[PDB]
């Protein structure tokens, strides 16, 4: 006969969730809690409202300077973040250099919008040749062409008279301005193109004090050309003026850029293209939509994101150990 | 476990206790059934919810990698930059995995220590009015109906009230009839 | 707590025990009073003092922020610099906050593990010469004066010496008068 | 330790059990000896070897110092460079030392919780067929030979089988003669 | 009937110290220990013995070069650390540029004292005009003036004969030397001030090899001026000689500085002024006087300090859990 | 009378291992496990197979240009890692500067082998004097000499006709190329050495566009000389050509380096010399051979090594507490 009885016990169920512990692996428990998000959508999205700027086969240098093949980007909307491929094809079509280029890219990461403006009219070049400045390295569609936002001045009749030109930033916002110099192959090329054999380019700001000189040298052919173009850039402060003077080898500007909205942004390296979707979190490998505190997709993320960790697994134990 | 209760002296957990983490299974004259302990199940939910939020919240601010790009003659600081963001990513990976690992063990001994502590809640209430079997069960020396089983659950169990009937049935079993 | 003593089987602590963390409250014919256990209180002090020093001592050297200035076209590496010094400030903030939190838990359940363990030093000394009341107190089966109470305190308690008078008092209450 | 067994109620360890961490010392008419508890000694080996591998394994990836050389007008990032590599060397030293220390405590209270858990395994098997002495040993109320000692060791021990001889021998000591 | 009794218990009191734990917040305990020092004294103090060098409305550049408004600092005492405001008013009074200025500031964090010494005496300029070098940009007090430690030479009568000047560091300590170049606005100005149209500045050391040339351009007005000054510096090792040769557009030295005690120091960015106190621990927000292992005032501290953390609260639990 | 007995107890022995704990230091336990390696062998060893390049009293610069005092290194075998002393004696024997030298040292850390090749034959200088180009700054054995991989051309008869030389890298690997410019003390020196007074050095690549000019100045004597040498470098891409044009002050190349095995390597600063051993782990203090997960020898190690920590003790407790 059983006299009255009472027992104490604990919960169990059908759960095969396994956690780990410092001393024991794959411990099966009643309840678990995963805290790591591992799946994304392989696509580049809008970020809340805004569609990212995706340069396709373009580089940042190629966009701003105005590569013929980059015309798709002549007047971009305000963006949420820029996307650039790892080694874009359309960079500096005419071979040379973009000075302090990495730093310039740096600014872009805090800029959401430009507004292209003309600051020296191409038509204003009355005593020089705006329209001979054209190269085979710089092809529109078989038509050999040039960058669009600058202008390659050339001697008219036989001579190249001294340029003195200026623009005063009367806007309330800052002005990104670009220009450049052309380095010929020998004395002969120099004198054919600009007549004057000894030349210079002076550029002044409230802070700029630059005087450039062409640098004649015998060089390798790049894209069939031996000469070089070297481009330079500055920020022109509100209510400050910029002044050019030259004498040859001048790559003059026509258009400038007003920094018109600043904010969070990144230059995001990614091969991807536009995914026609939308998130609150974007990764160069795909967007994440998750409540988790942690993800393991890619450490360079933008937007309202979980914190990157390198784990394959992050799972917490909440319930108790389940029966053998 | 550290306290010897879960997967210990109580071998096996009850598939049938579906409304709490810890509880009781009585068996008297009227029959039997399951009833879960009211405070310790709640004592554990609070302890687990506070810990889960404490871990998530501690890691709320943590290193965030930023893109920086350097040219052909910035090879050094290019490399300096890389090892730095990598370094930090590794520290936080380690800080994270190791926190879970550690608080998982401690999560289990909270559950274990709670079971063993509830068994001793009953053991020091009944004392010698019932026999400790060693399998985690008590067998009474007196008669206990359903409002009496309830008094053990909520802590109301009255010792002087039953100590007379129990000490007389202890006398019956001492003689051996 | 993990060991079920503090806010457990001893519900409530004694406002009046001023000279220690843990102790005794005796009650014989000569009267009553408080007596603090000198060795367990002293061993817990050494354990807490070592912990407070280990914590301050581990954060001995830890990142110290430094001022550096960079110009207008060193923006890039300027940022590298901020994110690094911020990064490290964050690592050490997390390390300090989390070490305290963790070692706060282990401090309380050290006090908890100690109270319950002093209760078991006394329980395993008396055995059946006293009755476990369950409220953390013992009720003797023999007469015990002040020179006898002291022998339980300092660990001297003699079982065979009192075991005869005790086994005769257990047998008398078995009878029921 | 936290569980009061090691350097507690079993004061001192047995020089003679050279084949295990935790175990038994049986003592009947046939003689006496040491017998190591076979299963729990293995249960501790696995928890410790897994721990040791997990500590080495967690420090799997850890900051790797690299040589960088900077010229005379690169003094700033030269210094940036240094405070950084040092910065990290410190974080990982703190992480290694503080981890060893923490898991040293937890290593000991594992061994402690285990002894106290093997003693309560035996205690709830025997119950009142033996007398709890308080020094960690059990004294039987019946006759127990070597195959009976084995039934307590591997967990086979039968209570109802010896319980009659025990309750009649308990009855002899109640009377005194 | 009560049989004799012995009971086990623990301490409690009327402490309302609260600590926290991983699972439980605001747990009331018997004894606690705060380890975070949170208060400072809002002032800039001496450090043990020493008063910091506090530039008020000066920059480091304005001090070392001798902006007239910075005369407060013509001969400083030894310091413990420099305090500079976030945007000092008296920098380069005549507009231009300071080369590698940031790296030079970096040296100062390990310098505690200079000793201005004359290395080319203003009176030594016998065949040029030492005393006309003065600008409306460089006001003493309405009197237009110049930087004090350098000299803006000018043509005398009608001519500017070639300068060849040298100074040999016969001291045992290191010599910080400063100089500069003047960039005029046009050919007309160049010849008015210095006569010669084609000019240069050479500066030679055991390790320097510099030939600077003035750089003409038309620029914005800055403080009413369009011209620019560009300044340069070297450390002249003991027993080494420096030699200037120039021809025009030279801003010559008069005083140089001997590096005379090196040691711990910092440049502290802070708005505060001199607080007339003393500590062993200083912060740009104020001094700390404390025994705590941790503080949360400001990460940039100098002197014997507790370690910075960003916590609002750090409290250890030492006593035991306190009664309900 | 004794009734039968059973006892529960734990292990103990003759162990004097001590561990530490958050609360207790120097706790003696049954078994412990050290994880920190503290011993190394004080020598510079081979790395598995490979003997390091140990420059003795040479610098990376002295080696590559070929300081006469460095001849031990005229044609090295492939290495595992370079060892350079902290302050090498035989650097640029004729005083001057080696441009972007730290960045070059950086390239070397991923290079395991060179192959010196001739790109402009010393005999080829038919209309100049290759063989007068020698200095007492650059002594072979009291014989005054020059760097070996470069050539100091000098005027022949009375004149120095315009140099035009180019070399097209027809190998499949990259070419490290070096050259330099000589800056005289005065006009008199210039015209004695090179005849032409106004001179230049132009240098072209598919990526270079360089025009160097000598900088006449009066300078401190370094090694008894007042003139200076300034050296430059480039990687010449496969199938690309480099073109030198000059007119005076040209230090021409003769020999170049083909980058011919890349991989892991480092430049190790260490005072030590070749130890004639072998490891799988090398430190600038000596080699390590150990199974330990941790060491504290030196943070900069190469090869399969334990992870560096700064502790003087890391010992684990594995066994159980040993009797009080
Ligand atoms: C670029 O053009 C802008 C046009 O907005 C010019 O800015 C203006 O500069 C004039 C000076 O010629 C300032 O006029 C002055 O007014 C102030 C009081 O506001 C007074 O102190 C003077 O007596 C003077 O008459 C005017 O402040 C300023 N305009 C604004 C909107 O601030 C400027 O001339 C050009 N900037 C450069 C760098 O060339
Ligand atoms: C700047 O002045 C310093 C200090 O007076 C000059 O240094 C001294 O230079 C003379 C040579 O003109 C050295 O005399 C020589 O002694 C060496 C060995 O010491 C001996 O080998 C020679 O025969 C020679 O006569 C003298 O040592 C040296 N003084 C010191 C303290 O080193 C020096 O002329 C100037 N330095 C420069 C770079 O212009
Ligand atoms: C340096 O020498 C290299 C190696 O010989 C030269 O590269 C070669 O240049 C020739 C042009 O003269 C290339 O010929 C071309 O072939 C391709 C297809 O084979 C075709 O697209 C062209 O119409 C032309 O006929 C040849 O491809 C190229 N070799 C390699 C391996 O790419 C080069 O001429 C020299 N470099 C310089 C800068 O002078
Ligand atoms: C923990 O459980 C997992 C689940 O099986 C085991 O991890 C690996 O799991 C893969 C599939 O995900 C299996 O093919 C293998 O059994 C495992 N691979 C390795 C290399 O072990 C793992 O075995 C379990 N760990 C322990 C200690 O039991
Ligand atoms: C922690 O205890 C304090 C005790 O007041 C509480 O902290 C906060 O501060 C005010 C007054 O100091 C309290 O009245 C509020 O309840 C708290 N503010 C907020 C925004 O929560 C607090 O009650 C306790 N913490 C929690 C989580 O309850
Ligand atoms: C730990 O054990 C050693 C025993 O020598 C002690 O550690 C230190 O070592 C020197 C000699 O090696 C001892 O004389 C000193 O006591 C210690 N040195 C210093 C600088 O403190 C030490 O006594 C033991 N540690 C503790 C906490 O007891």
């Amino acid at each position: 006969d059983p006299g009255d009885q009472i027992c104490i016990g604990y919960h169990a169920n059908n759960s095969t969730e396994q956690v780990d512990t410092i001393m024991e692996k794959n411990v099966t428990v009643t309840h678990a809690q995963d805290i790591l998000e591992k799946k994304h959508n392989g696509k580049l999205c809008d970020l809340d409202g805004v569609k990212p700027l995706i340069l396709r086969d373009c580089s940042v240098a190629g966009w701003l300077l105005g590569n013929p093949m980059c015309d798709e980007f002549i007047n971009v909307p305000e963006w949420s973040y820029i996307v650039e491929k790892a080694n874009p094809v359309n960079d500096l079509c005419y071979p040379g250099d973009f000075n302090d280029y990495e730093e310039l890219k740096h600014l872009l990461s805090r800029i959401n919008h430009f507004e292209k403006i003309q600051i020296i009219p191409k038509s204003s070049w009355s005593s020089h040749e705006a329209s001979l400045g054209v190269s085979s390295a710089c092809p529109y569609q078989g038509k050999s062409s040039f960058f669009r936002n600058v202008v390659w001045l050339i001697k008219k009749d036989s001579t190249y008279p001294t340029i003195k030109r200026s623009y005063n930033n009367t806007n309330q916002e800052d002005l990104l301005v670009l220009w450049g110099i052309h380095h010929p192959n020998d004395a002969a090329e120099q004198t054919k193109l600009y007549q004057n054999p000894t030349t210079y380019i002076s550029v002044g700001t409230s802070t700029l004090n630059q005087r450039l000189v062409p640098r004649i040298a015998t060089r390798s052919k790049v894209k069939g050309l031996s000469g070089r173009m070297e481009f330079f850039w500055t920020i022109l402060k509100p209510n400050d003026a910029i002044n050019f003077e030259s004498n040859g080898n001048f790559i003059a500007p026509e258009y400038a850029y007003k920094i018109v909205k600043k904010g969070d942004s990144t230059i995001m390296k990614s091969e991807l293209e536009y995914g026609n979707c939308n998130t609150k979190c974007q990764t160069p490998m795909g967007a994440i939509n998750s409540s988790m505190p942690f993800h393991n997709i890619h450490p360079l993320t933008i937007g309202e994101c979980p914190k990157y960790v390198k784990s394959n697994r992050l799972v917490l134990a909440t319930g108790l150990r389940n029966s053998p | 476990g550290l306290f010897g209760a879960i997967a210990g002296f109580i071998e096996g957990g009850w598939q049938g206790m579906v409304d709490g983490w810890y509880g009781y299974h009585h068996s008297n004259e009227q029959g039997s059934g399951y009833a879960a302990d009211k405070e310790s199940t709640q004592k554990a939910i609070d302890g687990v919810t506070n810990k889960v939020n404490s871990i998530i919240d501690k890691m709320n601010t943590q290193f965030e990698a930023v893109g920086r790009e350097f040219n052909n003659l910035e090879r050094r600081i290019e490399n300096l930059n890389k090892k730095m963001e990598d370094g930090f990513l590794d520290v936080w990976t380690y800080n994270a995995e190791l926190l879970v690992l550690m608080e998982n063990e401690r999560t289990l001994d909270f559950h274990d220590s709670n079971v063993k502590n509830l068994y001793d809640k009953v053991r020091l209430q009944l004392r010698d009015n019932a026999k400790e079997l060693g399998n985690g069960c008590f067998e009474f020396y007196h008669k206990c109906d359903n409002e009496c089983m309830e008094s053990v659950r909520n802590g109301t169990y009255d010792y002087p009230q039953y100590s007379e009937e129990a000490r007389l049935k202890r006398e019956e079993i001492s003689s051996g009839r």
